[PDB]
C-alpha cells in the first residue's frame, strides 16, 4: 500500500471542522514547508460518496487562480484520502473585518471583485460552486490586505457549456437561489445569486432572506422578497444598491453574470463610485451575524450529543 | 473552543457578563434559545441581575474548561 502522506507529512491542529472531512495543517517533514491537509476516512464510505470525493479532487486540480485555494498534492492511502493545499493564514474574511474594525463600500467593492474574478474562473473551467458563503471565503494571510481566496469546492459541480441541468438540492439555505428551490434546472447563475447574498451581507452585516420557519424562508427567497431598510441603506450608494438588484434578480436568465457584474461601475470604476464612509453598523451586525453562526453550530452539536 | 462559544454568547449578550433569555429567544431559533435557556446557571457575579443567566459556566462545563 501508499503510506506516502503518512511517511512524509507530520499532521497538526485541525483548521477546520468538516460535515464528513477535516481540515488539519500539516508540515511536509523533508522541506519543512507548512500546507493544509483535507482529510476524508474512506474506509466505510458508499459508492456515491466515492464518486463525490473523485469529483471534488478533479475539480481542485483544474481550478489555479490566484483568488482560488491551490492544491499541492493529493495522496490516497489504504483507509485515508488526503487533499493537501497550499496553507492559508488569514482565516475567514468575515471574521477579519471584524477584526479590523473599520469597513467601507470599497473595502467591499475589493472584496466582491476578487470573489468574483474567483468565480468567473469556475464557470470558464465549467465548474458551478454551488456553496459561496462566509465560511468558504479565506484571506490568504494576515497581512493588512491581503488576498481572498474561494474555498471548498465539496459541492462544485461539472457542467457543459451553458447546459442547465437539474444537479440536485445542495448548499445552505440562506444562500440558495430561487431557481434551485423551484426545482429547476439551473447552472452558473446560482453562484450569482450567493454573491448577492455575499454582497448585501458585505454592506450592513445582516443577511437579505432570514427567518426561523425554513418554509417561509423559502418562500422569501422564491418571491426576491429582501429590502433595503432605513436608517443603514440610506447611505449606501445607489450603485451598490444596483449591482444587489442585479445579482438578486429571481429569473436565472436576466440575473447579471461574473463577467458582466466584474464591469459593473461599482466593481469596475471603485475609486470613484464606491463610498469610503466607515459603516459602523455593518461592523456591530457582523459582529453578532458571526457570533450566531458559531453558536448555532455549537448548539446544534451539544443538542445532537444530548439526543444520543 | 469554549473561549469561542463564550466570546460569542457575550457578543449577543451586548458584552455583559451573563445573558437574558429573551436575549436567546430574540438571536436564536426557538429549540436553540430553549436548550441553552433550560441549561444556564443563574449568574450570581458582578453585575448580575435576576434572570442573568451563566452563559460562560454553561460552556466551560460543555467544554470540561
Amino acid at each position: 500500500t501508499c503510506t506516502r502522506f503518512t511517511e512524509e507529512y507530520q499532521l497538526f491542529e485541525e483548521l477546520g471542522k468538516g460535515a464528513f472531512s477535516v481540515v488539519r495543517r500539516c508540515v511536509k517533514v523533508l522541506a519543512g514547508q507548512e500546507y493544509a491537509a483535507k482529510i476524508i476516512n474512506t474506509k466505510k464510505l458508499s459508492a456515491r460518496d466515492h464518486q463525490k470525493l473523485e469529483r471534488e479532487a478533479r475539480i481542485c486540480r483544474l481550478l489555479k487562480h490566484p483568488n482560488i485555494v491551490r492544491l499541492h498534492d493529493s495522496i490516497s492511502e489504504e483507509g485515508h484520502h488526503y487533499l493537501i493545499f497550499d496553507l492559508v493564514t488569514g482565516g475567514e474574511l468575515f471574521e477579519d473585518i471584524v477584526a479590523r474594525e473599520y469597513y467601507s463600500e470599497a473595502d467591499a467593492s475589493h472584496c466582491i471583485q476578487q470573489i468574483l474574478e474567483a468565480v468567473l474562473h469556475c464557470h470558464q473551467m465549467g465548474v458551478v460552486h454551488r456553496d459561496l458563503k462566509p465560511e468558504n471565503l479565506l484571506l490568504a494571510s494576515k497581512l493588512k490586505g491581503a488576498a481572498v481566496k474561494l474555498a471548498d469546492f465539496g459541492l462544485a459541480i461539472e457542467v457543459e457549456g451553458e447546459q442547465q441541468a437539474w444537479f440536485g438540492f445542495a448548499g445552505t439555505p440562506g444562500y440558495l437561489s430561487p431557481e434551485v428551490l423551484r426545482k429547476d434546472p439551473y447552472g452558473k447563475p446560482v453562484d450569482l445569486w450567493a454573491c448577492g447574498v455575499i454582497l448585501y451581507i458585505l454592506l450592513v452585516g445582516y443577511p437579505p432572506f432570514w427567518d426561523e420557519d425554513q418554509h417561509r424562508l423559502y418562500q422569501q427567497i422564491k418571491a426576491g422578497a429582501y429590502d433595503f431598510p432605513s436608517p443603514e441603506w440610506d447611505t449606501v450608494t445607489p450603485e451598490a444598491k444596483d449591482l444587489i438588484n442585479k445579482m438578486l434578480t429571481i429569473n436565472p436568465s436576466k440575473r447579471i453574470t461574473a463577467a458582466e457584474a466584474l464591469k459593473h461601475p461599482w466593481i469596475s470604476h471603485r475609486s470613484t463610485v464606491a463610498s469610503c464612509m466607515h459603516r459602523q453598523e455593518t461592523v456591530d451586525c457582523l459582529k453578532k451575524f458571526n457570533a450566531r453562526r458559531k453558536l448555532k453550530g455549537a448548539i446544534l452539536a451539544a443538542m445532537l450529543a444530548t439526543r444520543n | 473552543t469554549a473561549e469561542q462559544v463564550i466570546a460569542s454568547f457575550r457578543i449577543l449578550a451586548s458584552d455583559k457578563p451573563y445573558i437574558l433569555a429573551e436575549e436567546l429567544r430574540r438571536e436564536l431559533p426557538p429549540d436553540q434559545a430553549q436548550y441553552c435557556i433550560k441549561r444556564m446557571p443563574a449568574y450570581s457575579g458582578p453585575g448580575s441581575v435576576p434572570g442573568a443567566l451563566d452563559y460562560a459556566a454553561f460552556s466551560s462545563a460543555l467544554y470540561g474548561e
